[PDB]
């Protein structure tokens, strides 16, 4: 049993008709201190997977390593590491569920929310949650902590089904998550205005974007607010 | 007297330990392997001798890898050369995960030395019956 200190928010994705999508800032939060902020919480594996963490961020660097450990020991006598043996993302998935589940069975958990996002050999989209509770779940759109409540529903208008995954394109997934970061940097006050993003996709492989940040931001009507009820100057 | 070719750590009246030197025989008897070291990296090759032409060609690979940085190839008792290298794989992410560096080429050297060295100190053990060509690059 433990408490977490250092932290990381929010991590969000979707799935398009061609691929997946995931992003995360790359805050590393003290409790209410800002403290961190060069801070990459998404996890490339090979080139069709990509690992967002929240949570503990001691934690992070823990499940970091051994997702290093994964690929080189996946390559030990195995002339095929680079294709029909390479890791898919569901190995990865099931990897650290696996791992979750033992750490909170035996009273000792990990402390974060994992987001596994990546395309299978075959071309299928894959995109699934696992936490510290060993708790699992796939849905066209994930989100953790204040993602949850504020990046869940700006998602879902754009993918509401499974049947709107082959409608939706890379930039209409991509324009929806970017707007849902700008979103969470208004609302969510242990949240940065620097993130990372990725994307898989089965044609254009993996794409992973450093340094955006939020922007087009509306702050203007502020100077019209006066007061709490009655002041008016 | 004799028999002191019976039991792996004895030392025989000219100071030699005969099981070791059994173990050679073995290796001797095996495939050739080589390596070659270049201005800035190693090469490995191994002859692989065809029993039959049943043997599915390219898929009984033989040189194989330690970390990511380093090859390893061997002659003699192939098994006792699996054996060795899964220790090596150990070893090598024993000292990862303390140091955070991959494992020095020099550093690796001694960890297999001091593990098949171990192997000629009891009488409960066998000597292992390969010899090792080993290499990679790293810091130096």
């Amino acid at each position: 049993t433990q408490q977490p200190i250092v932290t990381g928010t929010s991590v969000i994705s979707m799935k398009y008709d061609n691929g997946v999508i995931i992003a995360a800032d790359n805050l590393g939060s003290y409790g209410s201190l800002l403290r961190f902020n060069g801070v990459e919480r998404l996890i490339p594996v090979g080139d069709n997977t990509v690992v967002g963490i929240s949570g503990d961020i001691s934690d992070m660097q823990h499940i970091e390593r051994l997702l290093k450990d994964l690929v080189t020991e996946n390559a030990y006598d195995n002339p095929l590491a680079d294709a029909e043996e390479a890791l898919e993302p569901s190995y990865i998935f099931e990897y650290l569920a696996t791992v979750m589940y033992q750490r909170r069975s035996k009273m000792n958990p990990l402390w974060n929310a994992i987001i596994v996002a990546g395309v299978q050999s075959n071309g299928d989209q894959f995109l699934r949650y696992v936490n510290l509770l060993g708790v699992t779940y796939s849905s066209p759109t994930l989100a953790t902590g204040f993602g949850a409540h504020m990046a869940n529903p700006l998602l879902r208008k754009v993918v509401d089904r499974e049947s709107d995954i082959p409608k939706t394109t890379v930039q209409v997934a991509e324009e929806a998550i970017v707007n849902a970061m700008r979103v969470l940097y208004y609302r969510d006050a242990r949240s940065s205005r620097n993130f990372s993003l990725a994307i898989i996709d089965k044609n254009t492989g993996l794409t992973f974007k450093k340094n955006l940040q939020v922007e087009n931001m509306k702050w203007d009507f502020a100077k019209d607010i006066k007061g709490y009820g009655t002041q008016k100057i | 007297g004799t028999g002191y070719d019976l039991s792996n750590s004895v030392f025989s009246p000219d100071g030699r330990n005969f099981q070791v030197e059994y173990a050679v025989k073995a290796v001797e008897n095996g495939t050739t392997s080589i390596g070659i070291k270049c201005n800035d990296g190693v090469v490995f090759a191994v002859e692989k001798l065809i029993t039959s032409k049943l043997l599915v060609p390219q898929k009984n690979v033989k040189i194989q890898v330690v970390d990511r940085h380093i090859g390893c190839v061997y002659s003699g008792l192939i098994p006792d050369g699996r054996h060795l290298v899964n220790r090596g794989r150990e070893e090598a992410a024993s000292f990862k995960k303390l140091y955070k560096t991959p494992i020095p080429i020099p550093a690796f050297a001694d960890r297999l030395g001091q593990y098949v060295q171990a192997h000629t100190l009891y009488n409960s053990v066998r000597p292992f019956g390969v010899s090792t060509i080993f290499g990679g690059v790293d810091k130096n």
